């Protein structure tokens, strides 16, 4: 449930400064609070976002997610408050995933081969169907959602890093291109160059960031888990 | 007869002379 | 105790010794089964039978 | 903090730190090898002698 | 009035196709999540059923490039050898791919 405390509810016209304490935003970013501060800044609306939240009823569209249970876990949203990664806007050329159903939503990440990509509709701009298109209505005038305006595809997991050289990120983009004779063309994004292509095909493989531009992928991967004491990581 | 398949490999990518030294003795 | 290993391949096909040589430089030494049209996996390449 | 831990990947002969390891859709594109076959060719054929 | 010929050209000895089926060619390929226990949270006994393949450990349930793979857990490390401080056992999750690449 609620990593430190559960968020405030306040009656909408407050803007949520910055906190130079580390263990004081931790439970704002329970709050969703940082979302609702991307709207401020490229949507443009002072809609405060998860009264009642947190991070023990958000849902995302993998019917289960095991990361989602450990709430320790951080999002990709979520670590640009702290400050490792950053989320952009979209572009027209960036389309969007027929998954799942946009009812009722502002706001929903797409973690890409170059960056994490967020969408943003108005304030009373309902989102009711998976188009980019948003609509006018009056019923999301209240501010209270159980993260409807707030799904996020993806199951990521983050953390803090040490880079490596540029010779170790070349060795899996050579590689994860051997593995993949058939994969050309992603997103545009090349490759390996190939003849002509048929556009439209929703894919989905495992992915991971070294720090570098290039995403690289895998299906031969062994993965490891193990916890230190870490200063930040309390 | 031994042999392999091939896969996505990592190929890589002025002035020389012979100068031979000597020959040996083999045929057959 | 005294403890010992079995496999039952009831069966008996040639096989030789090999040594690979990545043009890389790097080299990787094995035991290819290569009567039978077996695949070891090594890096990007993979052998098979012989005759 | 209620968390597994870090995550260390390992994904073939070497050892990666990740900064968001995860599971997303992506679009992607698929090309094809379209293929026209076909020979044909003169010959000399001649009988020398039948027996 | 009308007619039909019908040519004779070879003599030879064939079967006819009974059955019918392909063979592609086999790689097995193998993963591992190393979780361990309080991180994790898997049973003290590792649970008897598996679902092949919806596997919800590693990013929940989608196509498996293998046909059918077996699962299952393994022994454990615990200590500080392997980091995540617990005594107890470790539960390790397995993968078996049989693929056809070319
Ligand atoms: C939306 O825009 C906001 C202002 O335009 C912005 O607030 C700014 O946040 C940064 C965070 O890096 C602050 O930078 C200072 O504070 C941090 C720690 O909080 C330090 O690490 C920095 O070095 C720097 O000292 C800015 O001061 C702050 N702006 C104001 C006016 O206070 C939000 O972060 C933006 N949010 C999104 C989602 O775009």
């Amino acid at each position: 449930g609620p990593i430190i405390c559960a968020g405030p509810i306040h009656s909408k016209s407050a803007g949520i400064p910055h906190l130079l304490g580390y263990s004081e935003k931790i439970c704002q970013i329970d709050r969703l609070i940082h979302v609702s501060s991307w709207l401020r800044n490229h949507s443009q609306f002072q809609g405060y976002v998860g009264q009642r939240g947190g991070r023990s009823q958000v849902s995302y569209y993998p019917a289960e997610n095991s990361y989602s249970r450990w709430s320790g876990l951080l999002s990709p949203c979520d670590a640009d408050w702290l400050g490792m990664l950053v989320v952009k806007k979209a572009k027209g050329s960036d389309m969007i995933v027929p998954g799942p159903s946009y009812k009722g939503k502002v706001l929903f990440e797409r973690p890409t081969f170059d960056g994490y990509v967020g969408w943003g509709c108005g304030s009373g701009k309902s989102r009711t169907e998976s188009g980019e298109l948003c609509s006018s209505d009056s019923g999301t005038s209240s501010g209270l959602l159980p993260s409807d305006r707030v799904l996020w595809i993806g199951d990521v997991a983050c953390q803090p890093m040490t880079p490596i050289p540029e010779e170790t990120f070349l060795e899996l983009k050579s590689f994860s291109q051997s593995e993949f004779p058939d994969i050309c063309k992603i997103d545009g994004i090349v490759f390996n160059q190939c003849e002509g292509e048929s556009l439209p095909q929703p894919f989905d493989v495992a992915w991971m960031d070294v720090g570098h531009s290039h995403k690289i992928i895998m299906r031969e991967h062994k993965t490891k888990w193990v916890q230190e004491s870490s200063s930040k990581d309390f | 007869d031994i042999t392999a398949i091939r896969g996505s490999f990592s190929v890589n990518y002025a002035t020389c002379t012979g100068e031979v030294t000597n020959v040996s003795g083999c045929y057959s | 105790g005294i403890i010992w290993k079995v496999s039952p391949c009831a069966a008996w096909v040639p096989s030789a010794v090999i040594e690979l040589t990545m043009p890389s430089g790097e080299v990787r030494t094995f035991h290819p089964m290569s009567g039978i049209p077996t695949q070891v996996f090594k890096g990007v390449s993979v052998t098979y039978l012989g005759s | 903090v209620h968390k597994p831990g870090e995550v260390v990947v390992s994904y073939g002969g070497m050892r990666v730190r990740p900064k968001c390891y995860g599971f997303s859709r992506m679009m992607a594109t698929m090309e094809v090898n379209p293929p026209e076959q076909r020979i044909g060719q003169c010959t000399g054929c001649h009988l020398e002698c039948i027996n | 009035s009308k007619c039909l010929k019908i040519k004779v050209k070879r003599i030879n000895l064939k079967c006819k196709k009974s059955s019918s089926y392909f063979v592609p060619d086999a790689r097995s390929r193998c993963t591992s999540v190393r979780r361990c226990r309080w991180a994790g949270d898997c049973q003290s006994g590792c649970p008897p059923h598996f679902t092949s393949n919806s596997f919800s450990d590693d990013w929940a349930g989608k196509m498996d490039r293998a046909g059918l793979g077996f699962s299952g857990c393994s022994d454990g490390c615990g200590g500080a050898a392997c980091g995540c401080f617990n005594a107890a056992p470790s539960c390790i999750f397995w993968r078996k791919w049989v693929e056809n690449p070319h």
